[PDB]
C-alpha cells in the first residue's frame, strides 16, 4: 500500500513552508519585554548581505513548525492489587522516579491507590507531576484558564490567534487532547472568518493546512491565496490535497489531463471544491487583473 | 513664543556695594528655555529686582537657542563624555521606557529639549552654569547616524537583542556607497571609565544606586 504522507515528510515539508511563506519583519517583529541600548555596525553591502543571509537562516529555525500528533491513548494498566493494604489509607499515593537521564515519556511513575491497587499513572497525572519536579519555562502544574472556550473567543477577537497557538504549545503536549482541542478550534475559526493572513510567516501555518487538507476544506485558503496574489502557493495546496487523497476524483483527474500550474486549481473547482464557484471566479478575476494590466 | 516653556534653574540674590545705598541688591537668575521638540537655549539674566531678573534671563534665552538632535525623537544618539572646567557629564544612550535618571537639572533641561530617556552622571563641581554649558555643548555636537554613514561611506546597521539577528538600517550614505569594509581590530584600544566597567566586574555598588523613584 502506498504509504500515506506524514507531517514530517521531506516533500510535505517543502510544500508547507513555501505556502507558509517568510517576512523578516514579521518573523523577528520586536518583542515586548525589558530592553537594552542597541548595537550598531558599520558595514559594506556585501557584508550587510551577508547579516540578512544569516538573519533569513535564523528565521527558517524560528519558523520550525511544531509536531503534528494523533491524540495519546489512556494509560489504564494495573501493576499490582494488594487488597491487604485496602482501608489503611485515605488519600492516593503518586511515585516519581526523578532519575535525571530519563527521557520524560519513558520514566515510572505509578500511583498507589486506598483499594490497594497499585496503577500507573494517567496522562493528565503523568504531566502534572512532571512539570513539578522538572519545570518548563512556559508552563504550568495546574492548567491555565485563558484555555476555556469564553476566554479563547475572546483571544480570537482581538486577532491573537498566533498566541493562542504559542500558549498551547507551551503548556501541553503535542499529542494530549487539549492540545488537539485548542488547536482544531483556532483552525476553525481562521476558516470562518478568512484570518489566515495572521498565521503566514509563522511556524503555526503549516499544521493549519495539514488540519484543513485532511478535512478537506482547502476552498477557503485558496480562495484567500489567489486573492493575494500567491497563486504558486495555490497551486502547492492542490498538489498536497492531491497527494494525502491519490484516489480523490480531483487527484484522478489531474493525472488523466497531465495538469499543471493554473490547471491544477481549475481541476480542483470542478471535481472535489466545496465551493467551486467561487474559486473559478477569484481564479479568473486574478487572470483578468494579471492579463490586463501586463 | 507659545510653544516654549522657560524653567529657572539658579537664582543668585548677592547684594553689591554702590555709592547709592552704600550696599545694593541685585538677582543673577539663570534660566532655560525649549518647546520639548529639540530646540533649547540658556541665558543668565541681572537686575536689582527678581521680576526683572526673570524677564531679562526668559527673552536672552530666546535668542540662543540650540537644537539637539535626538535620537528617533527619544533619545541622544549615542553615549557622551565631556568635561567643561571642572564639572564632568557623563551620558549614556538608552532605551525606550528608560526614563530620565539624571541631576535634577539635566532632567528640567532634557524635558525641554524633549529627550525621555537617558542616563548621566555628573562629577567634580556641581556649578549650575558649568553643567548647563557643559550639557548644551555636548548635546549640540553630537553626531547623528546620517551623519557617520556620510563621513564613512559605509551603511549604518542596528541590532536590537528584542529582534533577534535582524539587520535593521537606519542610515544609508548619501552619496556611494563604499567597498572597503571598515577595519576591526582584535582588540579595541578605547579608553574605558573605571565606573562604567566598575559594574559589570561584579563590584557592589552604593545603597544609594537605582533606588525606586517617581516617574521622569
Amino acid at each position: 500500500e502506498v504509504k500515506k504522507p506524514a507531517f514530517m515528510d521531506e516533500e510535505v515539508q517543502r510544500i508547507l513552508t513555501k505556502i507558509t511563506g517568510l517576512d523578516l519583519q514579521k518573523t523577528f517583529r520586536p518583542a515586548i519585554q525589558p530592553l537594552k541600548p542597541p548595537t550598531y555596525k558599520l558595514m559594506t553591502q556585501a557584508q550587510l548581505e551577508e547579516a540578512t543571509r544569516l538573519a533569513v537562516e535564523a528565521a527558517k529555525v524560528r519558523l520550525k513548525m511544531p509536531p503534528v500528533l494523533e491524540e495519546r491513548k489512556p494509560i489504564n494498566d494495573v501493576l499490582a492489587e494488594d487488597k491487604i493494604l485496602e482501608g489503611t489509607e485515605t488519600n492516593k499515593y503518586v511515585f516519581t522516579d526523578i532519575s535525571y537521564n530519563i527521557p520524560h515519556r519513558e520514566r515510572f511513575i505509578v500511583v498507589r491507590e486506598p483499594s490497594g491497587t497499585l496503577r500507573k499513572a494517567s496522562w493528565e497525572e503523568r504531566d502534572r507531576v512532571i512539570q513539578i519536579y522538572f519545570p518548563k519555562e512556559g508552563r504550568r502544574v495546574l492548567p491555565p484558564v485563558i484555555f476555556k472556550d469564553e476566554n479563547l473567543k475572546t483571544m480570537y477577537s482581538q486577532d491573537r490567534h498566533a498566541d493562542v497557538l504559542n500558549l498551547c504549545v507551551a503548556q501541553f503536549e503535542p499529542d494530549s487532547a487539549e492540545y488537539i482541542k485548542v488547536h482544531h478550534q483556532t483552525y476553525e475559526d481562521i476558516d470562518r472568518h478568512g484570518k489566515y493572513e495572521l498565521l503566514r510567516s509563522t511556524r503555526h501555518f503549516g499544521g493549519m493546512a495539514w488540519y484543513f487538507v485532511n478535512k478537506k476544506k482547502i476552498d477557503g485558503l485558496l480562495i484567500d491565496q489567489i486573492q493575494r496574489d500567491l497563486v504558486d502557493d495555490a497551486t502547492s495546496l492542490v498538489q498536497l490535497y492531491h497527494m494525502l487523497h491519490p484516489d480523490g476524483q480531483s487527484a484522478q483527474e489531474a493525472k488523466e489531463q497531465a495538469a499543471e500550474g493554473v490547471d491544477l486549481i481549475k481541476v480542483f473547482a470542478k471535481t472535489e471544491a466545496q465551493r467551486g464557484a467561487y474559486i473559478e471566479l477569484a481564479l479568473q478575476t486574478y487572470q483578468e487583473i494579471v492579463t490586463s494590466h501586463s | 513664543y507659545e510653544d516654549f516653556d522657560t524653567r529657572i534653574l539658579e537664582v543668585r540674590n548677592v547684594f553689591n556695594m554702590t555709592a547709592k545705598e552704600g550696599r545694593k541688591k541685585s538677582v543673577r537668575v539663570l534660566v532655560a528655555v525649549g518647546n520639548g521638540n529639540g530646540a533649547a537655549g540658556f541665558a543668565i539674566g541681572k537686575a536689582a529686582d527678581r521680576g526683572d531678573a526673570f524677564r531679562k534671563a526668559k527673552n536672552r534665552a530666546i535668542h540662543y537657542l540650540h537644537y539637539i538632535e535626538r535620537y528617533e525623537g527619544h533619545t541622544i544618539f549615542h553615549d557622551i563624555s565631556l568635561r567643561f572646567k571642572r564639572t564632568q557629564i557623563r551620558m549614556k544612550k538608552q532605551p525606550r521606557g528608560y526614563g530620565l535618571r539624571c541631576h535634577r537639572a539635566i532632567i528640567t533641561i532634557c524635558r525641554l529639549i524633549g529627550i525621555k530617556d537617558m542616563y548621566a552622571r555628573v562629577t567634580g563641581s556641581m556649578n549650575m552654569l558649568n553643567l548647563t554649558r557643559g550639557l548644551f555643548h555636548g548635546l549640540a555636537r553630537q553626531e547623528t547616524h546620517q551623519h557617520l554613514a556620510d563621513k564613512k561611506g559605509l551603511h549604518v546597521v542596528e541590532f536590537r537583542e528584542e529582534c533577534g539577528p535582524l539587520p535593521i538600517v537606519v542610515a544609508s550614505p548619501h552619496g556611494a556607497l563604499s567597498k572597503e569594509p571598515e577595519p576591526e581590530p582584535e582588540v579595541p584600544d578605547t579608553k574605558l571609565d573605571w565606573q562604567d566597567v566598575k559594574a559589570m566586574q561584579g563590584l557592589k555598588r552604593s545603597v544609594w544606586f537605582n533606588l525606586k523613584r517617581p516617574a521622569t
